[PDB]
């Protein structure tokens, strides 16, 4: 046979990595989300 | 009549190297120092406050002791339109906002409560720019709600 | 290596707009001479 | 003058080690009086009368007899700004705050109800903390939905 590049990645390797990455961008998403909800929050009651 | 707002021994100097560069004032049992002004305040015990700043308001406010929070200013969230009282001279509210005689208010002129008719603090102005014969005021007011809005001119000069 | 140094900035990041949020929401609240913050603390309880 | 010259006899110093240490008051039919005086109210039939314990309010409360109902204070719900009647000077409601000038009440003195201009009970008081020239106070008064909010100021110095 051939060896691919991600040939011998488990479902289980690909969970973790998935957690790790692909988690912190939800937690980088969620954060720049209550950002500007804040941001707009309180430049709408300046007014 | 207008020398009944001046005796407010309640607003303290900043003192640096001996000159005047800023007033810290005192207002609801908080005491309220511009930021970007250098210096110690005379009084002793309130120099000896420790103050949390605050970046976005230009501002560092500060929880006076018990013993001091009677003889304090009284804020104000209704700012109707017309006439205001100042230590330097007659203000006026128009539009939402502040606007003096040209000349008025110059280096070591911030920090200074703006009083109302009744003689009670509106907003603390932290700087103005001169926009022909009225200069134009940056100051920090009270809303009805309490979310300390700011109104800034364009191209604000310092003091 | 890599995946630590991400999720570890992630993390960092999140962390500090979370906190500039809350310091950006309260601050208007919380330099009130009379200090009344009912409104924030009971939409969000960021305190 | 006038600020005293409304005085009523519904109000009975409690009796301990033969001295006075505060006033228990009957307003609209319930006697009150706080966990801090001890002894024996002056009225023997009010002092022979069983107590109902609220540790949590800093009072306790007991139900008068049918026949003294008619003659008692009236409770107040509605509390305007400005000066009020006490027993020793004018009492200013500002910012929802009792507050007496300098000096004005001490040890002993808790208990006094603070009454209206027209003449009824509209609080009454069971501690006072020194706040400079103006002295707040710790006073118990009446809602429109008789929920009877309690206002303890920080670290009051307790009478």
């Amino acid at each position: 046979h051939a060896q691919t590049f991600t040939a011998a990645v488990s479902k289980t390797a690909w969970t973790w990595l998935t957690s790790l990455l692909g988690g912190s961008a939800v937690i980088i998403i969620i954060g720049l989300v209550l950002a500007t909800i804040v941001a707009m929050y309180v430049l709408t009651n300046q007014k | 009549r207008m020398v009944m707002k001046l005796e407010s021994d309640k607003t303290f100097p900043i003192m640096l190297e001996g000159k005047i560069n800023g007033y810290a004032c005192v207002v609801g049992g908080k005491l309220f120092r511009p930021m970007h002004v250098e210096g110690k305040i005379d009084n002793d015990v309130l120099a000896a406050l420790k103050t949390k700043k605050a970046s976005k308001y230009d501002l560092e406010y500060a929880d006076v002791p018990q013993n001091m929070r009677a003889d304090t200013f009284k804020y104000t969230h209704e700012k109707p339109q017309g006439y205001y009282s100042w230590h330097h001279g007659a203000v006026q509210y128009e539009n939402g906002r502040f606007t003096v005689p040209k000349g008025v208010g110059a280096k070591g002129d911030s920090g200074r409560p703006i009083l109302d008719n009744q003689g009670r603090v509106v907003a603390i102005v932290l700087g103005g720019v001169n926009e022909g014969s009225r200069t134009a005021l940056s100051v920090v007011m009270w809303n009805e709600k309490g979310v300390t809005v700011k109104y800034t001119p364009e191209n604000c000069e310092q003091w | 290596s890599i995946c630590a140094a991400i999720a570890t900035v992630s993390v960092a990041a999140s962390t500090w707009l979370f906190c500039r949020s809350r310091v950006a929401c309260l601050t208007p609240y919380r330099l009130t001479p009379n200090a009344r913050i009912p409104f924030c603390l009971a939409v969000l309880c960021c305190a």
